[PDB]
């Protein structure tokens, strides 16, 4: 609804990671299929994303944050590793249910 | 005129076992001095209340 | 305790596993009450009454 | 395990000074107290409403425990 | 021989809440001792009574000490 | 020409584990707490060797001994304070160190974790002892309390408590035996805070953004060196102003008096950690219901890896489940207050309140507030 | 009854962090406790070697161990013998045993007074509230013989007499003898048997917070100097 | 292998009687006392007390 | 191209003799 | 599925030490003895901490709490007998290991 | 000492320095083992040993 893109966008920007330039499929933990999955990436998404840590965690050894025109935003906040996380879960159900035959 | 933190790094600062000799005279000297200045700070605190202090009327 | 257990495989190697289980859950009494030298269930096995224990 | 073999990052440079040639506070209080500021601002709505319902339960503990001592002056025979 | 401790009392019971707390001492008082037989006792507001005087005590007593 | 840290053995182990460590770059002031229980952990086994060095443990002479420590040995006053105190900044530190686990999902370690859950329970029962150790009426009957708390246990209660006690009662046998326990139990401590480095140094530390800290990793020297020695000098602040400002703010009035069987205190508190426990203890108004309680209620740390249901490691990016454990962190303060207050109104209904939600809050709502953060993110 | 009365927080001499304790106050509550409160209570952990060097010179702490008399031996007999006390002996015991002290004192033992700063709730503002509040009952509530009612006394009755007035004893040194001035003295005296470390504990501490307000800055202007490299790296991503 | 395995099977059943009593005499050492055994069932009591009296 | 790589502007970070670059150091060096 | 003995980490260094640390074939009942002083120390700390526990360290009542463990302890002279004889058959296998030392060219290392 | 003969001090720091030492002594022999396993161990022979090892 239009009250809840609103929320979302709110809570977003209480979740923090815009203001260090993060996204979330970076947020997410880095699981065994999140591992597959980052094995699985191309390689400039990659870099893009390893850059993203890498001044994340220069940034909160600093106590600072981006500027707000340099932060990240909800619109343009892409799923990158959705695809591929999302076919990764469904190989580990395909075989976890072999192993229940 | 050169600086006294360059001079000092000139003379004592530059070899290590330099360097440890005036830490170790500087320890020694600035034990003395605290130990002074600390105890005289406690008995300006404390004047009139301590031993030593009210001790005159005892002893002779 | 997890959703990955369950089906044909997984129930027959528990019906092949409850055996070698229950054996080594008799054991375990077995060395349990051997060890505690337990009077509330060595008193009725005949020969160990001679213990009076 | 050990440095070399920890992680592949590409075309991501570096830059660093000395630190005898650099200061150990530069600008300590100038940006010192709004960076606090904007830190507290962001985290002081997570923090001080638990800690003031703490507050809250000490000091009408403390006041209905007092009561409780209080004489009751219902009786009056 | 004259009692610093007891002149400050005194004083502390000049003071306007020790003489509040004292008017419900004696309100009380002639409550209690009115009636003959009963299980009711205030030591209650003697304890405030010297809380406000003993405090205001505290407050201005080793003045006079030394 | 050969590297000899590198290179000898002992050296070898030193520069892989303290020296030439990748550590992350952005690990915050919390992550000085692990150094610190370590320090504490050093400064406790020697000032707790030189205590008993002067220490003779008896029943007649335990109170004596401990007196002509503090009057008679030089500085032997600021031995045992020193120790006390060390142990309060102990506590302090341990649970900080729990704290940043909790609230930066350094729990899925689960080895170290569990090492770490085992470290607190040893410590838990050293300072138990160790504070039963001075003879104080304090100290006899808290040890009396707990021992009863063991006794709840059904059907072996009662035998597994005059096993412990040594007879009937906290007596000579006891004490003496509770000297040997608490000496000798921090040794087996700093081995398990060996398995426990171990364990960590296997996976590497936790930054507080609670990503992959290969991005951006520096060695541990002289970086965290320098930083974990300003950490050791602020503890050595705070602990040594309370040893010679504030020696007894957190100790007992009436543990100073000698230990009378006959003499009961008019209340029962055990320092502030034990407080918690005491308060979760007599929330739940049956015997074995209290006993499992307190261990379900230190057991539930252990239990915490397998409750993480959220993609997110740390709670730096998730807020409700910030207010959850800054509410988590308010009723333990809570219960610690209602463990110090006597049970009465409102005190007994307070602490029973304060323990069902802290369990609801550990059990079943943080799982329930990752979720939604996770459906809220379109992670779900 | 259930009730308690807190006792207020007096302004000690020594209250202070870097304030230490009144040595004449303390000689004078010496002389209190010893032709005062020597009489009933005990103090099994304070000596004349304790009292030379804080309370008296070591002629006079000397003398006032002879002016006692403790039991030692065995002598060639096998026997006890009464000899002079001297500065390695302890404060006499006035009971032999606690059961003795309960017979002469009505069922009541008075406790050692070598901790009771340390051991009561408030400490030495305990024991001067103690001392200087004894009042008569109010109206209702009735004491057989032998106790007496105090409001800071836990229970509110005590078994002790009133121990302290005007003139009780005299001083040494002139200073008037009120019972305000001889429960302050005797308040002081007890909080130096319960703490003889205090003037010693206090210039520690000053002597720490010196130090450590001189190592702070300059520990933290190491560890910003070591730290001054990644705090200002800068970084830069250069993608083909 | 029945000949080898009474041989492991026998050595195992002595060193587990042996362990057994070895760690049952050192939790036997950790129990009570012959002192607290032996002043724990009598108690010197007389009737020396009035009425309404507590001891 | 690599010759596009330069270093940014420290001046809010340095010390108060090394703010010039027309000034050469190791007259400071000592001092610092 | 993997090698719990070798890729668990406490349990790869009871293996690569103990279990499968290559040793060599003809080491006589000499080499023994190093595992016998570890074995002594394991049994003295034992019984050392059993007497310690039942012990106490004052010149008035040591001597009276050596007697407590020989007499009125279950089993506290066996605990105090062989604490002592460990100790002394501690030292025998130490000088055997010293023995074994000199004379096989131990020293070496 | 802590003092001047052997007495109640003497005894107390004994029990403690003997109650120590035995694991200082096992944090020795841990180095000790670290060590030989770092150097290998010794044949009776004094040969090497790493043609036959089992
Ligand atoms: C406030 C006014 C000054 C100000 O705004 O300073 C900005 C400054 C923050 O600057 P920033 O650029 O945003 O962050 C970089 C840090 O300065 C980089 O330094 P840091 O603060 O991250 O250092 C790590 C931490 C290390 O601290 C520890 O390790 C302490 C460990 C916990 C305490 C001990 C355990 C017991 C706790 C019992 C309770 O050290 C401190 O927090 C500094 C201690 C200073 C002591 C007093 C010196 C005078 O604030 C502080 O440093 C706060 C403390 C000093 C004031
Ligand atoms: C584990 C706890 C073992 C306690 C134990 O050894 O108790 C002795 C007793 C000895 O057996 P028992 O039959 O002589 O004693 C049972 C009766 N009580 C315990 C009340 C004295 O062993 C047990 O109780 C076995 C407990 C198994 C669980
Ligand atoms: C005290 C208040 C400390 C405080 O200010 O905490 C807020 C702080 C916020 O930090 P964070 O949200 O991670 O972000 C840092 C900058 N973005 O949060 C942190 O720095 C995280 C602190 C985590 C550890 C807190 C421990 C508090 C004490 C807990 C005791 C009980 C623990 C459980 C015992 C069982
Ligand atoms: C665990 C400790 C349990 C406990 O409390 O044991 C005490 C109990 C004391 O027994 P006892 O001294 O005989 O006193 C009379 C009451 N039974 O002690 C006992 O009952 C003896 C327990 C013996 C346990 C033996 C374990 C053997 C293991 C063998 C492994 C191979
Ligand atoms: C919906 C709120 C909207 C607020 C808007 C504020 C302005 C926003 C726009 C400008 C930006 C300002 C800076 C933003 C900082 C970060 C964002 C923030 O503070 O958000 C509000 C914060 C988090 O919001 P969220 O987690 O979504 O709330 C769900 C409700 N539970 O939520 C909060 O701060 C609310 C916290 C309330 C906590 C109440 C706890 C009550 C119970 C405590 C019990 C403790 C234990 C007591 C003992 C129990 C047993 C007896
Ligand atoms: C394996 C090596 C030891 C094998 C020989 C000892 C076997 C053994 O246990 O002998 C029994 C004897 C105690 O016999 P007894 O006191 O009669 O016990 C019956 C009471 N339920 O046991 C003893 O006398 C104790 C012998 C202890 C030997 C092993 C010590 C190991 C220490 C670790
Ligand atoms: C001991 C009695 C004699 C034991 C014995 O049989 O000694 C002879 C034995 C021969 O062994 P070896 O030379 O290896 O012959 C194998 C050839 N196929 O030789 C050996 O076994 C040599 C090793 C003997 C080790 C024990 C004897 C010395 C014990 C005391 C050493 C003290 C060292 C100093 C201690 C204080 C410092
Ligand atoms: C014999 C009449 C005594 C004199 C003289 C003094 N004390 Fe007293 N003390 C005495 C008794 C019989 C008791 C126990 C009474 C009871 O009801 O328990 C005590 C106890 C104390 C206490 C402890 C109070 C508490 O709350 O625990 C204190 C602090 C105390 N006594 C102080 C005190 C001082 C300072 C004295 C010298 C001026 C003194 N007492 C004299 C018996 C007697
Ligand atoms: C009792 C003594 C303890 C000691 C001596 C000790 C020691 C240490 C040390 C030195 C570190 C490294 C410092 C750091 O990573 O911040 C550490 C980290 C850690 N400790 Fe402990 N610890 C103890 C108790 C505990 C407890 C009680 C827990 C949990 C309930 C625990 C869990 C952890 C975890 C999970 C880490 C990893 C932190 C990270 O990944 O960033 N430890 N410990
Ligand atoms: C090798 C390590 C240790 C030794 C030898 C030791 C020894 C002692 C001794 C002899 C005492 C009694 C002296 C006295 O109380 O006056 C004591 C008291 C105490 N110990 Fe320890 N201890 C050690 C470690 C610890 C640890 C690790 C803790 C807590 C985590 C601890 C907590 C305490 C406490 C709380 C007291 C009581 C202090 C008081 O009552 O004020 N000790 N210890
Ligand atoms: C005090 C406790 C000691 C313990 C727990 C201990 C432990 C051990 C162990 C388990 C071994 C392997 C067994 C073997 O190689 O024969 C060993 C070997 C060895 N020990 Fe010890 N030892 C101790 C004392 C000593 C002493 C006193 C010496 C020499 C003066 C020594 C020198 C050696 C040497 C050189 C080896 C290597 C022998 C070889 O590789 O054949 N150790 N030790
Ligand atoms: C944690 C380890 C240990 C503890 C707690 C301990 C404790 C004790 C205690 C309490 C005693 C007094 C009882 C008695 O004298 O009979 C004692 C005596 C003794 N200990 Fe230990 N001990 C330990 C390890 C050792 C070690 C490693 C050795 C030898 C290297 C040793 C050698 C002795 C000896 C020779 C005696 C004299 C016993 C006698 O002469 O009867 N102990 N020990």
């Amino acid at each position: 609804s239009k009250w809840l893109d609103g929320f979302r966008k709110w809570y977003y920007n209480a979740a923090g990671f815009n203001k260090l330039g993060l996204m979330r499929d970076d947020t997410l933990h880095e699981t065994e299929d999140v591992k597959e999955a980052i094995r699985r990436l191309p390689e400039d998404l990659y870099n893009d994303r390893m850059f993203r840590i890498k001044r994340a965690l220069d940034l909160t050894m600093r106590h600072q944050i981006l500027p707000k025109d340099q932060w990240t935003k909800y619109e343009e906040d892409k799923f990158y590793l959705e695809p591929y996380l999302k076919e990764v879960i469904r190989e580990r159900k395909e075989r976890e249910e072999w192993a229940k035959k | 005129s050169p600086t006294i933190p360059s001079r000092l790094y000139s003379l004592l600062f530059r070899r290590t076992s330099t360097f440890a000799l005036t830490i170790a005279v500087g320890a020694l000297f600035f034990e003395r001095a605290f130990d002074q200045g600390a105890d005289a700070i406690y008995e300006h605190i404390n004047e009139g209340k301590l031993w030593k202090h009210i001790k005159h009327k005892y002893e002779n | 305790m997890l959703s990955r257990f369950l089906g044909p495989r997984y129930r027959e190697l528990a019906r092949n596993w409850i055996p070698t289980a229950g054996m080594w859950g008799t054991v375990g009494a077995v060395g349990l009450v051997w060890a505690t030298d337990w009077r509330l269930i060595l008193d009725w096995v005949p020969y160990i009454n001679g213990k009076f224990k | 395990r050990e440095f070399g073999n920890l992680a592949r990052i590409r075309h991501v440079i570096s830059y660093s000074l000395s630190p005898f040639e650099q200061r150990a506070f530069p600008s300590y209080f100038s940006k010192g107290i709004p960076n606090v500021l904007r830190r507290t601002r962001e985290r002081i709505l997570r923090v001080a409403p638990p800690f003031v319902v703490v507050y809250l339960i000490y000091t009408w503990g403390n006041q209905e425990f007092e009561q409780s001592k209080r004489k009751n002056p219902a009786m009056y025979e | 021989l004259v009692d610093p401790l007891t002149t400050v009392r005194e004083h502390c019971e000049q003071l306007e809440k020790c003489v509040k707390a004292r008017e419900r001492l004696e309100l009380c008082d002639n409550r209690v001792s009115s009636r003959s037989q009963t299980e009711e006792d205030c030591t209650e507001e003697l304890f405030d009574f010297l809380h406000a005087r003993d405090h205001c005590v505290a407050h201005k007593l080793f003045k006079n000490l030394k | 020409m050969t590297n000899m840290r590198k290179t000898h053995p002992l050296f070898k182990i030193i520069n892989h584990s303290f020296i030439d460590l990748p550590a992350p770059s952005n690990i915050s002031s919390w992550w000085n707490f692990g150094s610190l229980l370590g320090v504490c952990l050093m400064v406790q086994i020697i000032t707790g060797l030189f205590l008993a060095m002067h220490y003779t443990s008896d029943t007649m002479t335990a109170f004596s001994s401990v007196t002509h420590i503090c009057r008679d040995v030089n500085y032997g006053w600021l031995i045992r304070y020193m120790h006390a105190n060390g142990a309060s900044m102990f506590f302090i530190c341990l649970f900080l160190h729990v704290g940043r686990g909790l609230y930066y999902g350094s729990y899925t370690f689960m080895e170290t974790w569990n090492i770490g859950v085992l470290l607190l329970f040893a410590v838990m029962a050293t300072a138990f002892m160790g504070y039963v150790l001075p003879w104080g009426q304090m100290s006899f009957w808290g040890a009396t309390v707990i021992t009863n708390l063991l006794s709840a246990i059904p059907y072996i209660g009662t035998t597994l408590v005059e096993w412990i006690w040594g007879g009937f009662s906290v007596d000579k046998a006891t004490l003496t035996r509770f000297f040997a326990f608490h000496f000798i139990l921090p040794f087996i401590i700093a081995a398990l805070a060996i398995v426990h480095l171990l364990f960590l140094h296997e996976t590497g530390s936790n930054n507080p953004t609670g990503l992959n800290s290969d991005a951006d990793k520096i060695p541990f020297h002289p970086y965290y060196t320098i930083k974990d020695i300003l950490g050791i000098l602020i503890m050595f602040l705070i602990l040594m102003t309370l040893v010679l400002f504030f020696p007894d703010m957190l100790g007992d009035p009436d543990n100073y008096m000698p230990a009378n069987p006959l003499n009961t205190p008019p209340h029962i508190k055990p320092e502030w950690y034990f407080l918690f426990a005491y308060a979760i203890l007599r929330s739940i108004p049956n015997k074995l219901g209290g006993v499992l309680a307190l261990i379900l209620s230190i057991l539930i740390l252990a239990l915490m890896p397998f409750l993480h249901t959220s993609k997110q490691r740390s709670l730096m990016f998730r807020p409700i489940t910030q207010i959850l454990y800054w509410i988590l962190v308010a009723n333990l303060l809570i219960l610690t207050w209602i463990g110090g207050q006597p049970v009465e109104h409102p005190f007994i209904i307070i602490g029973q309140l304060a323990s069902i939600s802290y369990f609801s809050i550990i059990l079943i709502l943080m799982p329930i507030s990752g979720i939604i953060e996770d459906k809220m993110l379109k992670l779900y | 009854s259930d009730l308690e009365l807190h006792p207020p927080s007096y302004p000690w001499s020594h209250r202070g962090l870097l304030s230490s304790l009144d040595h004449t106050s303390i000689r004078r509550g010496f002389q209190v406790y010893k032709q005062v409160c020597s009489s009933c209570h005990s103090m099994d952990y304070v000596a004349y070697r304790h009292l030379v060097g804080v309370c008296y010179t070591e002629e006079e702490a000397k003398a006032l161990a002879e002016e006692v008399e403790v039991q030692d031996g065995p002598n060639d007999d096998g026997e006890m013998f009464m000899r002079p006390g001297k500065l390695s002996d302890y404060f006499p015991k006035p009971y032999p045993n606690p059961e003795a002290a309960r017979a002469a004192n009505n069922g009541a033992l008075p406790p050692d007074l070598s901790y009771i700063v340390r051991a009561r709730h408030g400490g030495e503002d305990y024991v001067f509230s103690l001392l200087t509040g004894y009042c008569e009952p109010p109206t209702g509530v009735s004491l057989r013989e032998g106790l007496y009612f105090n409001p800071y006394f836990p229970g509110q009755a005590i078994g002790m007499a009133p121990p302290i007035y005007t003139e009780v004893l005299e001083y040494d040194d002139g200073t008037p003898a009120t019972m305000s001035q001889v429960a302050k003295d005797v308040a002081t005296f007890l909080r130096w048997a319960s703490e003889p470390e205090h003037d010693h504990r206090k210039r520690m501490g000053l002597k720490m917070l010196l130090m450590m307000g001189l190592l702070l800055p300059l520990t933290y202007a190491m560890k910003r100097h070591k730290w001054s490299v990644l705090k200002s790296r800068k970084l830069a991503y250069r993608p083909p | 292998k029945g000949f080898s395995y009474l041989v492991t099977a026998t050595t195992t059943v002595g060193v587990a009687y042996a362990a057994k009593n070895v760690v049952s005499q050192f939790v036997s050492s950790m129990s009570a006392s012959a002192d607290v055994l032996a002043m724990s069932k009598i108690e010197i009591k007389l009737s020396d007390i009035p009425e309404g009296k507590n001891m | 191209s690599h010759t596009d790589v330069k270093v940014p502007d420290f001046s809010d970070y340095r010390r108060a003799e090394v703010l010039d670059s027309t000034k050469s150091s190791k007259e400071s060096s000592e001092a610092r």
